[PDB]
């Protein structure tokens, strides 16, 4: 009991009819008090009335205490307000599961939706979804059944011996059910989702429009208009949602540090990567055998499933299930990256004769922030913060920082033996050294650094692959990018690269930061989408297949048909077959290139053809003013068009051609 | 060029320093070094167009021709859903036949001729009709696939399931489909195919029909699908389905044109891997339809009070109808926005509940899917303003919802993808499959014929459909004999109207007739009669047609209601609660004198009518009815009837009514002609190309088919057609719309056209005679419709100088009647064809203006002034004669070039007239605007059109508002802009406590602000009617009234989100150490000046988390979260940056920091006395000051020093020639003044005097700032207050103090300077808005003698 009582009664035996409505709502005897502690405070006198000496007739309850009026709304939320002189809403900032009391509440609410998703999923949606709809089940009576479930052995430990620990279990799983609506709305939001709805109103709406316009067909939402999640089945998106995250340490799935389940891995990014690999995977006629595309994406999927194990259960999953379900991934996935060329013109003027002279640049906007170089940007500004204050470089601390890396090289040269192979020798006589490089990685501006990515960084990205004998590769890219970073510090230092001017992680990308920001990225996940704004549109960088893109991605995978391209007879002209087959041939009809170097040459040349759109030409700064393919100008386009294929004329340099003009396309 | 030492040279544009340096290091391009790099580009874009020929798209021999070629060339850019191979057999191979295609004479040429006898047409056009009858192309681009095929296609892209297997198994087996597997039809696949089969490029373009045994059974194309099984060829396509790599096609028809008895075809083995399914159309079956924008205004084009159009009971002529239809629709209208207002609890005044308000915005982003940020936001009714994430979509969805319920008005119908009637109409032993209606015979045209009483009606064409609807009230009808469904549905009940969008005239609506019910399973499928595509000029492949079918009354059968009883009483459901579920409420308002409260019997029969025995009903009392009843066939199904009195007719009735009286203007004596006639309309082209020539033949001579030019140029000849395919439309629309209306200028006379009192008139019958050829209005603005909507067929209309610069002169000559043949030959006009490329070359990036300022027209006049050595001042504008036009295309002719192009701006800019009219024509489909910025335009548009007509303005706009009231009778139109835009402003204006940035002292604000602005060419902005300034106004003002809360009330913004940033960074580092990390804070990116977001897209599961997070961090770090909102305010003011964490700041810290109590305070404050806002408007200036609108940029050129200062600091701008531009107008005592605000270079001045005829400008502060490196647009505001900028720098401080010293010691009216608060112009319009209310203003109609 010891229940509140009302203040405008003040020292009677009446008690706080209100006071009992909060309590039962805030569900805190404490919080309670408090609130109507500040429902007595001056300001709501004067706002909402005197209800502690006059009696208020419109905003009052039985007992003469301002009412709690309770609105609940179409989706059965409920919330508790007070109603004032004004009519104005006092809101009374009730939260929903008040039972659950972590400070990272967030991912707690996660945990235990996420495994009665899994639960009702498993259950009802492990044999098909597209029948069921979540609506043949029941939600309360499945939240009832798994707490049930979850509880029998724990109340059986209770029974054994009484210790508190296990009752504070036995609650926690009764809290679980004590919310078993808001976490039943939570679930419902989860599988509606997943299967995407069909809206035939505005579709036929906007579809009129476009007609009225005259959008012809397919012209009427482009292919990059519609996001690549929605090709993703129902199906397929809850079987790619229920993936667990790898423990970073024992290598195995991690457990939920709040009710020992498995804690599974974000579907957003599980989709990205698999984009990422599966894309540009197409039906070829390779050797008269007719490739299916779900074995390449298997395959796939089985090669990163050796880099990332929190992909080795999804392969199971594609081995016990159905053909259909096969097909329905394929096409889930069967998709071509479609990646957006922006040309970006710069005028200057010369130094002295002070005439004009411009720049043309195209960038590749789709991967353009790209999850390796925006952290290489993230370096350069963390950079500036802690080495150049104001723009003065502390060539102190630099110099600090170089004596700790020759020290480390020293202390490398020093203890050498081939004697040590195994990871645990490597550790055993260089963990303090590999500390001293997170710390002056941090000191340059790596603040993200952790240790777990180091391991994977002087691993050289081999996991399964070094097994026993692995002392030597880490060493090696130990001192490697040891030695880097001295001859990068004495760039830094003696200023043959200046870091007011030129950013120097993007320097020594290839010779330390990428594999550094490579390894820092293999443990955070990225739930972004691949996507680009471009002119108030938002474009997805992932779209489904068209035949250029096929033949192209042939041409890639599967050049032998450009050998018989070159067989035919109006084929046999082809300079760009040659080219990129390596059998580039001089004015008498010989080989330019031996037999070495024609191999290699060809991978190479296939490897840099790229298929892009045009997405816009832009005077720099100003991207507001910027021309797609509609809007830009005969001249603008020429000059364009003229710089892209003279391009390759400058040494480091490559052609953009564009195609014939595809009619009114 | 000329070099410093005076050698020439050439400079290139647009080429970078890279690549020229590539050729020569110096400044200077040679003629060599010219010659160098266009000798490059030139031969290895040629090299690489001839690489692509070879790799890509293939021998161009095998294309119909070069020109033919670029036309078929995007087959290579085709995408789709590509299908799975690989798994069993051949996969990667299927079976084609090409087909001859079935190009017939009309079977009923005789009868068309007969019609057209009595069209009171002229005698060459009905030859031409005829004979365009005489060759009909049945099977355009038409193809039919068997089931098999189908079955493989819908498995192989990941869409089978185990229904469709057994809609499959049923398709297979000719079973009929029940409810359930309806949307799972076998609608014809709208793919496409392009490859290289053995180094041939085969293209296919068509419709894939699926060939159920239901449809060809009892039919003569069984014959042909029997083959396809039997000889495993999956699809079968006609020759135009290929357009390129057909084999010789394979002939299937009799010299009688009958199809062979039996069939073997030459079968064309393709490959899988390159086929895809372009578009995955869905299954619509029969539904509420939302009615063409276009068909609904082009019926008034085929209206003559010469005929007599009869409906049962009632009798129009050509006017009456108009009322008649206008009167009908803009019921409709009436009653969906009843309806709204039902929703919102409009009060007579025009004030709504809160409460309905927020409770429909909750429920809209409940069904869309929202955030729970956002709509807890909503949920708590905090007022729309203080929820900064979502104002705008708030706002968005309030006039989205008020638009769709005054405009976006429905009937009965559905989209529908046409079929060949190929060999289906005619018919061979017993047909089992198609539900035959009438006595098996061809499908007919539309032909005229006697009625009983010796009266001309059209009889509707023919039509096959799959009549969903018919299917689920009567199953087993394909069961039934045709004399039992004959005499069960009323035949007034299978008649339907079918218009194509865009309708390029009255052709493409046809009045049909249904003859046969398709299978169900081929979907969303119509078969018409066999000359259709000639009529509509429509392909095979073209987009789904729409049609609007008749609404129906059913008589359910004595068992339903008998079930349905014992189920209401069996389920205890309460004879009020069915009273409670009914809120139509049919009878309560008027038919309850007898019925009063004792009737109980007849609300349960309409509740059992219409939720439970109702097949499509939301309130689920139907689906659990049918879980154990079944329902049974209805024993008649009826067209449901309307009354005369509007009022009477709920929106079924008002529907089928609108639906009988197009029929009565379809089926006319009269309107056969409009009906029959193709929709080529060949005047305009055949000019065209007389007097320029035919560009269909072309010849590659140097090489030119490959070269990059040529193919530049093709490219924007082909994408001309894009942009003007809809303002032709719409220009074409309002012409049938307005043809009553006598608009007209009021005093100013073109010099051609149709002219009434002096004035040029506009939207008469027939155009002027030239050369003994009049041509209808209608039939030009089709013309240049079907040119531009064909544009891809045949590029001509760009031939003729006719494009977005010239359309709007073109299209007001067409509708003041100047005959088409000058049109032609004065648009075409050499020098106006060299004003257009001028104009698009001149507003490039690459080439920089000689004199920014000067206009292209400016610098054409000048060229031609020197040419012609004669001054554009002395030069007139006259009205010539053709053959001076046409001979001067023809050979030059001297004097006139001058002429023509004064002649050309005057109609510019009457043009832009007669287009402010149309833009204030389209309330019938765009409504009231999108946002309340479109709103506040339409509004100022509408005010400014009106006070031009009432001031008497000589080139104004005459009789414009007798679109929405005329003949004092409100028009469709009239009542569309009543419930939407004055609805919506009454909202706003009514309600100033919910919408602030709608509350009439924001609109006023904006007003006055642009009224302040200067428009270049010397005009004063006015009421906001530009859309940018617009913009930037709302997204400045909602910083400006935000800037007023405790919490954002922070000075030194740039420090305060530096620590903010600081203290960010420093918890990342500390959440390393213990290994748990915060959502929100983790996806913060820190740029060297701001924080935030990347502007990548993200679900609804990763909105909701990052919310989450930042609740989680509110609670843990509350100081962090507070100084991280801040920033989040002071950083990008709210609006939608490319940094914006707005939408994830939890409302409980908005609701916690009172933001209720700051927005209701703000709300009444701003209710009595706008005196608040007044500080604002320089700020805004001084913020936004790079905007060449608030600040114009004066030339330097033109400026003139001033003794003791020097230029920078304060100059002088003297009124002149070159300065007339920013004069905005005349005060009371006729003194010119000028605008307050004024950059120059990069500094920012406001006008401080006026000396005679010139004004003093003095530099002043900006405030803001701008780092794009960060994406940081800081702006700086003070509520109530006037405020000093915290960035300027301090020698910039030193030296604007020491200006004020300066101005203020020699200044003074001693001096002869006036102060500039003196001169304010002088506006006219102010007493007519003020005298007069928005209303008024729409409808006119006062009364005068
Ligand atoms: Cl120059
Ligand atoms: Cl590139
Ligand atoms: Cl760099
Ligand atoms: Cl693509
Ligand atoms: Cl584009
Ligand atoms: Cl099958
Ligand atoms: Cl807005
Ligand atoms: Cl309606
Ligand atoms: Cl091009
Ligand atoms: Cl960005
Ligand atoms: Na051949
Ligand atoms: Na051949
Ligand atoms: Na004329
Ligand atoms: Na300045």
């Amino acid at each position: 009991a010891c229940k509140i009582e009302n203040i405008k009664y003040k020292g009677k035996e009446v008690e706080s009819k209100l006071g009992s409505q909060l309590i039962d709502i805030f569900n805190d005897l404490d919080r309670a008090k408090e609130e109507y502690d500040k429902l007595s405070s001056p300001e709501f006198i004067a706002k909402f009335g005197d209800w502690i000496n006059d009696e208020v007739e419109r905003n009052v309850n039985e007992d003469g205490e301002p009412l709690l009026i309770q609105d609940v709304r179409q989706d059965s939320s409920k919330h508790y307000f007070f109603i004032l002189k004004n009519g104005e809403r006092f809101d009374l900032l009730t939260r929903e599961f008040d039972s659950f009391t972590s400070p990272d509440l967030t991912n707690e609410i996660k945990e235990i939706t996420d495994q009665l998703s899994y639960y009702i999923y498993n259950k009802h949606f492990s044999s098909d979804f597209e029948q069921v709809e979540g609506a043949k089940l029941n939600i309360q009576n499945e939240i009832s059944q798994f707490v049930k479930e979850g509880k029998a052995p724990v109340q059986a430990a209770y029974n054994k011996l009484q210790d508190p620990d296990i009752k504070d279990l036995l609650d926690y799983y009764d809290n679980i059910e004590k919310h078993s609506d808001e976490f039943e709305s939570e679930i419902v939001k989860f599988f509606s989702e997943k299967k995407l709805i069909i809206k035939d109103a505005e579709l036929e709406d906007v579809t009129q429009e476009g007609l009225n316009e005259g959008l012809q067909g397919g012209d009427l939402v482009q292919a990059f208009e519609k996001n690549s999640k929605d090709n993703a089945t129902a199906n397929v998106k809850l079987m790619l949602s229920f993936l667990p995250k790898i423990d970073n340490l024992t290598g195995e799935p991690a457990l939920g540090d709040y009710l020992n389940k498995p804690v599974f891995r974000s579907f957003d990014s599980i989709h990205s990567e698999l984009l990422e690999v599966l894309s540009d995977i197409t039906t070829l006629h390779v050797q008269g055998e007719v490739l299916d595309v779900f074995s390449s994406m298997y395959n796939k999927i089985k090669e990163l499933a050796d880099f990332k194990k929190s992909f080795k259960p999804l392969l199971e999953i594609l081995d016990t299930i159905d053909e259909q379900k096969k097909t329905e991934f394929v096409q889930a996935f069967y998709l071509s990256k479609i990646n957006f060329y922006t040309t970006t013109i710069e005028t200057l003027e010369t130094e002295d004769q002070n005439n004009t002279l411009t720049t043309f640049k195209v960038q590749n906007v789709s991967n353009a922030n790209n999850p390796i170089s925006s952290k290489l940007t993230e370096y350069y500004t963390n950079f500036k913060y802690k080495i150049l204050p104001g723009g003065k470089l502390n060539k102190g601390k630099l110099k600090d920082l170089q004596s700790t890396v020759t020290s480390l090289l020293e202390k490398t040269r020093k203890e050498n033996n081939p004697k040590y192979k195994s990871d645990s020798d490597f550790y055993e006589v260089f963990e303090e050294g590999v500390v001293e490089l997170m710390q002056v990685f941090e000191d340059l501006g790596v603040d993200s650094i952790t240790f777990e990515a180091m391991d994977i960084f002087l691993k050289q990205f081999r996991f399964d692959l070094p097994e026993n004998n692995a002392y030597k590769i880490m060493y090696q890219q130990y001192q490697g990018k040891l030695t880097n970073l001295n001859n990068l510090l004495k760039d830094i230092q003696s200023n043959k690269i200046n870091p007011y001017k030129i950013n120097p992680f993007k320097n020594y990308s290839n010779l330390i930061f990428n594999s550094l920001a490579e390894a820092e990225n293999y443990f955070i996940e990225n739930n972004n989408e691949s996507t680009i704004f471009s002119n108030g549109k938002t474009y997805w960088n992932f779209a489904r297949p068209s035949y250029i893109s096929n033949r192209i991605n042939t041409f890639k995978n599967n050049p032998g048909v450009l050998r018989q391209l070159l067989n035919t007879s109006y084929g046999q002209s082809s300079l760009w077959a040659k080219h990129l087959l390596g059998e580039e041939k001089n004015v008498t009809g010989d080989f330019v290139l031996a037999g070495n170097a024609r191999e290699s040459a060809s991978e190479n040349r296939l490897k840099s053809l790229e298929l892009s759109i045009f997405n816009s030409l832009q005077e720099k700064d100003k991207g507001a003013e910027g021309n797609d393919n509609g809007s830009i100008s005969i001249v603008d386009q020429l000059a364009d068009k003229l710089n892209k294929v003279l391009r390759g004329g400058t040494k480091n340099g490559t052609s953009i051609y564009s195609t014939v003009t595809p009619g009114d396309k | 060029t000329v070099n410093k030492d005076g050698n020439k040279g050439f400079h290139f544009h647009g080429l970078d320093k890279s690549i020229m340096s590539e050729y020569t290091d110096d400044i200077q391009l040679t003629e060599f070094d010219i010659s160098h790099v266009v000798s490059d580009f030139t031969l290895n874009s040629i090299l690489a167009s001839i690489e692509y020929t070879k790799l890509f798209t293939g021998d161009p021999a095998n294309y119909k021709n070069m020109v033919d070629f670029f036309k078929r060339v995007p087959a290579t850019y085709t995408n789709g859903t590509n299908l799975r191979l690989g798994l069993e057999a051949n996969d990667h191979l299927f079976d084609v036949a090409v087909l001859e295609n079935i190009v017939k004479p009309s079977a009923y040429l005789k009868e068309i001729g007969e019609s057209l006898k009595l069209s009171d047409l002229s005698e060459a056009e009905k030859k031409y009709i005829l004979e365009a009858y005489e060759d009909v192309n049945q099977t355009d681009a038409q193809a039919w696939i068997t089931p098999k095929r189908w079955a493989f296609l819908i498995s192989r892209t990941g869409k089978w399931n185990s229904k469709y297997q057994s809609v499959y198994n049923k398709i297979l087996k000719s079973e009929s489909l029940d409810a359930s597997e309806m949307k799972l039809a076998a609608q014809p696949l709208k793919g496409v195919y392009f490859g290289l089969v053995n180094n041939t490029p085969t293209y296919l373009k068509y419709s894939q029909a699926v060939l159920l045994p239901q449809l060809v059974a009892g039919t003569q194309l069984q014959s042909l699908a029997d083959a396809m099984n039997k000889q495993d060829i999956g699809e079968s396509i006609v020759l135009d389905g290929v357009k390129v790599g057909a084999t010789t096609p394979n002939i299937v028809t009799d010299e009688n044109g009958d199809i062979l008895k039996s069939i073997s075809l030459n079968p064309l083995t393709l490959s899988n891997a390159d086929w895809k399914l372009q578009q995955d159309l869905p299954v619509k079956t029969i539904k509420p339809t939302l009615l063409g924008s276009q068909i609904q205004k082009n019926i008034y084009s085929s209206l003559t009070d010469e005929a007599t159009y009869t409906i049962e009971n009632e009798a129009f002529n050509g006017s009456g109808m108009f009322q008649a239809i206008n009167d009908t629709v803009s019921a409709m209208s009436n009653l969906s926005i009843a309806g709204l207002s039902s929703e919102l609890g409009k009060d007579s005044e025009g004030k709504i509940d809160k409460r309905k308000l927020y409770d429909m915005l909750e429920r809209e982003m409940l069904d869309k899917g929202s955030a729970i940020n956002l709509l807890k936001s909503i949920q708590k009714n905090l007022p729309i303003e203080a929820m900064p994430g979502i104002k705008d979509k708030l706002y968005n969805i309030v006039f989205s919802k008020i638009n769709s319920a005054a405009v976006k008005l429905k009937t009965n119908g559905g989209s529908f993808i046409q079929l060949s009637n190929f060999g289906l109409d005619k018919q061979t032993a017993d047909a089992k499959g198609i539900t035959w209606l009438v006595e098996p015979s061809d499908l007919k045209p539309p032909v005229i014929e006697k009625d009983a009483d010796g009266k001309n009606y059209i009889r509707p064409g023919q039509i096959f459909m799959s009549h969903v609807q018919i299917a689920k009230l009567v199953p087993d009808y394909a069961k039934m004999d045709s004399k039992t469904l004959s005499s069960m549905i009323d035949p007034k009940a299978l008649r339907a109207i079918g218009y194509r969008i865009p309708n390029q005239g009255q052709s493409s609506n046809d009045p049909l007739q249904i003859v046969g019910i398709l299978p169900e399973a081929m979907g969303d499928t119509i078969v018409a009669y066999t000359e259709i595509p000639t009529k509509t000029g429509s392909d095979f492949d073209i987009d789904k047609m729409y049609v609007m079918l008749p609404n129906f009354k059913v008589e359910h059968t004595k068992k339903s209601f008998k079930l349905a009883k014992d189920y209401i009483a069996q389920n205890e459901i309460t004879v009020e609660e069915m009273y409670d579920e009914l809120e139509d409420h049919g009878f309560n308002i008027d038919d309850i004198a007898n019925g009063e409260e004792v009737t109980e019997s007849a609300i349960t029969e309409a509740f059992i009518k219409n939720h439970i025995l109702n097949s499509n009903s939301e309130l689920e009392y139907h689906n659990d009815f049918v879980k154990q009843h079944n329902i049974d066939a209805v024993n008649k199904i009826d067209f449901l009837g309307y009354s005369e009195e509007l009022h009477k007719n709920k929106s079924e009735q008002l529907q089928n009514r609108l639906f009988d009286l197009y029929w009565a203007v379809l089926t006319n004596e009269k309107t056969y002609g409009d009906l029959i006639t193709p929709i080529d309309f060949p005047h305009v082209k055949d000019e065209i190309k007389r007097v320029f020539g035919d560009n269909s033949k072309q010849t590659g001579e140097n090489l030119k088919f490959h070269d990059p030019l040529y193919q530049l140029k093709l490219k924007f000849t082909y994408a001309g057609g894009k942009s003007g395919v809809g303002i032709t439309a719409n220009m074409l629309v309002d012409h049938n719309r307005s043809k009553g209306i006598d608009m007209q200028f009021n005093q100013y006379n073109l010099g051609v056209g149709h002219t009434q009192n002096g004035n040029t008139v506009f939207d008469k019958e027939y155009s002027e005679e030239l050369n003994g050829t009049r041509f209808k209005i209608k039939d030009t603005i089709s013309a240049f419709l079907n040119a531009f909507v064909d544009n891809a067929k045949d590029p001509y209309i760009n031939d003729g100088n006719f494009n977005t610069y010239t359309s709007s002169v073109a299209f007001m000559l067409i509708r003041a009647g100047v005959h088409p043949d000058w049109i032609i030959s004065f648009i075409g006009q050499p020098v106006l064809r060299e004003l257009a490329d001028f104009t698009q070359r001149y507003e490039s990036k690459i080439i920089p203006k000689e004199d920014v300022g000067k206009s292209s027209f400016d610098i054409i006049v000048e060229k031609y002034e020197t040419i012609n050595q004669e001054s554009y001042k002395d030069a007139e504008s006259r009205a010539f004669s053709l053959d001076t036009l046409q001979e001067s295309i023809e050979v030059g002719v001297h004097g006139i070039d001058l002429d023509v192009l004064k002649t050309f701006k005057g109609f510019q800019e009457q043009a832009k007239r007669l287009n402010e009219s149309v833009q204030l024509s389209r309330f019938d489909t765009n409504g009231s605007g999108k946002n309340i910025l479109d709103l506040i335009i339409l509004k100022n548009k509408i005010k400014n059109l009106y006070v031009s007509e009432q001031t008497q303005q000589k080139g104004s706009m005459m009789n414009h508002f007798k679109k929405y009231h005329n003949n004092g009778k409100i028009t469709s139109l009239g009542t569309q802009v009543k419930n939407t835009l004055l609805f919506t402003d009454d909202i706003l204006n009514n309600n100033p406590s919910l919408f602030l940035l709608g509350s009439k002292p924001i609109q006023d604000l904006v007003n006055s602000i642009s009224n302040n602005l200067v428009d270049s060419r010397g005009g004063s902005r006015g009421l906001l009617t530009n859309e940018d300034v617009g913009k930037l106004f709302y997204k400045e003002v909602y910083k400006y009234i935000m800037a007023d809360f405790a919490p954002f009330k922070v000075g030194d913004p740039m420090a305060y989100i530096k620590d903010t940033i600081f203290d960010l960074v420093n918890y990342k580092t500390e959440d390393k150490q213990y290994d748990s990390s915060n959502f929100f804070i983790e996806n913060m990116t820190v740029y060297e000046n701001s924080f935030g977001i990347t502007n990548k897209n993200k679900s609804v599961d990763f909105q909701d988390r990052l919310y989450r997070s930042a609740y989680d961090l509110m609670m843990e770090n509350p100081e962090l979260a507070n100084k991280m909102f801040i920033s989040s305010f002071l950083m990008n003011g709210f609006e939608n940056k490319l940094i914006d964490i707005k939408e994830y700041i939890p409302y409980q810290w908005f609701l916690e920091n009172d933001i209720r109590s700051f927005i209701e305070s703000k709300n009444t404050g701003l209710k009595d006395s706008s005196e608040s806002l007044r500080s604002f408007e320089e700020q805004f200036i001084k913020n936004n000051s790079d905007s060449n609108i608030l600040a114009p940029k004066v030339s330097q050129s033109v400026i003139k020093s001033i003794k003791g200062i020097k230029s920078k600091h304060v100059f002088e701008l003297p009124i002149n020639d070159k300065t007339k531009r920013y004069i905005l107008g005349a005060t009371e005592t006729k003194e010119e003044v000028l605008p307050n605000y004024v950059k120059v270079g990069s500094d920012l001045y406001r006008l401080k005097a006026y000396r005679e005829k010139s004004g003093v400008y003095v530099r002043t502060n900006k405030l803001g700032f701008e780092d794009p490196k960060s994406f940081l647009s800081i702006k700086e505001y003070k509520f109530g207050t006037r405020t000093g900028g915290n960035f300027t720098g301090e020698l910039t401080k030193q030296e604007l103090v020491y200006t004020n010293q300066w101005v203020n010691e020699n200044i003074t009216l001693a001096n002869g300077y006036i102060s500039a608060d003196s001169r304010t112009v002088d506006n006219p319009a102010d007493k007519i808005l003020e005298q007069n209310s928005l209303e008024n203003i729409l409808f006119s109609q006062n009364n005068v003698v």
